[PDB]
């Protein structure tokens, strides 16, 4: 019912036969030519193994579709992409944080496991 | 790396180790043009501005107005033929797109439970594994502890 | 979460293994302290 | 973004799940000490 690329609604909807994903063929097409591989698996494909498999209400005031309607479209486009980019610019810094705080509990560990089991030991020899 | 979840039955002891943790913290401390715009009208908070003049425009102008009036007619008329097919079928294209989306709306509800079921699931799975040697622990400290007073009364 | 769940299903199920042999020989240890003390009281019969 | 974001998840679950080792582990070698030191001292 969706695109696996775009996110989209396709109009004309093709699927690979190495990997079972409905994509939009002007969006496959264009994969397959940039580099001739599925994207989701990355195996092998061309243009030749796709196979071939909608109602949107235009609004009642449809000057706005030229105007107000593609304004906000490249708007939406632009403020997203940007959001996105700020959000993958603090996964890998919060990344950074996760795997500094893991190495440092992973010391912690080892430093205990040396001094746990010699506690122990400690307390089988003091009975002799 | 073991800590179990399940079977350990406070706030206190992580902010306990939190601090543990920080103090070894404390020790160790493809587009063209395109993207240029875009990443431009973005940053800068700032939409490129349309054609505001259709909308205004003034009578008696001058050939200037002449073009502008002409303008406002030929798409008035695509206007009243463009409000004329819709009006044509009229609710039941609109009504017929309202059936396909709750087909798609179903559809990502029936995932929710897949993934709620398998992920149940695997909890489920970890639960009898803490349960399990949660006991040969608790075994184990018991023996611990006989041995413990057993060799300071033969002593 | 599943994802999680998943990952923290395989690192942990490795973890007991490691939990429960070290205490297994914290234990054989434990248990020849045990088996030598008595062998000492055992002794003072022999005497007698 | 969301390949990280398993790497995140995975390690922020895995970091409190090895957290509690340690709340575990000092409570034990704290039980060590009071022990050995009273027994020691008589």
């Amino acid at each position: 019912m969706l695109c696996a690329i775009s996110g989209k609604v396709p109009r004309r909807p093709v699927l690979s036969p190495k990997s079972r994903t409905i994509f939009e063929k002007s969006l496959l097409e264009q994969y397959v030519k940039d580099t001739g591989n599925d994207p989701i698996t990355n195996e092998p494909l061309s243009i030749e193994e796709i196979v071939e498999i909608a109602q949107q209400a235009s609004l009642t005031e449809s000057i706005p579709n030229l105007l107000t309607s593609l304004q906000n479209e490249w708007d939406a486009i632009m403020l997203e992409n940007f959001k996105l980019r700020s959000t993958l610019d603090s996964l890998t810094k919060k990344l950074s944080t996760v795997m500094y705080e893991r190495d440092a509990a992973k010391l912690v560990a080892a430093q205990l496991l040396m001094e746990k089991n010699e506690d122990s030991k400690d307390l089988p020899k003091s009975s002799q | 790396m073991d800590g179990l979840s399940f079977v350990d039955k406070p706030d206190g002891y992580k902010n306990e180790i939190d601090q543990l943790v920080k103090k070894e913290f404390a020790n160790i401390k493809a587009d063209n043009s395109v993207s240029t715009l875009t990443n431009a009208l973005y940053t800068e908070y700032l939409k490129q501005r349309n054609n505001k003049k259709r909308r205004t425009p003034d009578f008696n102008d001058d050939d200037d107005t002449l073009f502008l009036e002409e303008y406002r007619r030929k798409y008035p008329r695509i206007d009243t033929s463009r409000y004329i097919p819709n009006e044509s079928s009229e609710v039941s294209l609109l009504g017929i797109v309202d059936s396909y989306l709750k087909h798609q709306e179903i559809v990502l509800d029936t995932l929710l439970p897949q993934t709620v079921s398998n992920q149940w699931r695997i909890n489920n799975d970890y639960i009898r594994q803490t349960c399990t040697i949660v006991e040969e622990m608790n075994i184990q400290q018991r023996k611990q502890i006989n041995d413990l007073e057993i060799y300071r009364k033969r002593l | 979460m599943c994802s999680t769940l998943c990952h923290h299903s395989l690192p942990a199920l490795i973890e007991g293994q490691r939990k429960y042999y070290a205490d297994y020989y914290a234990y054989r240890q434990e248990i020849r302290s045990l088996e030598g003390r008595r062998k000492r009281l055992q002794a003072m019969l022999n005497s007698s | 973004l969301d390949s990280l974001t398993k790497k995140l998840s995975t390690v922020m679950y895995e970091r409190d799940a090895a957290k509690l080792v340690a709340a575990q582990l000092l409570m034990e070698k704290n039980e060590d000490s009071k022990d050995l030191p009273k027994s020691s001292q008589q």
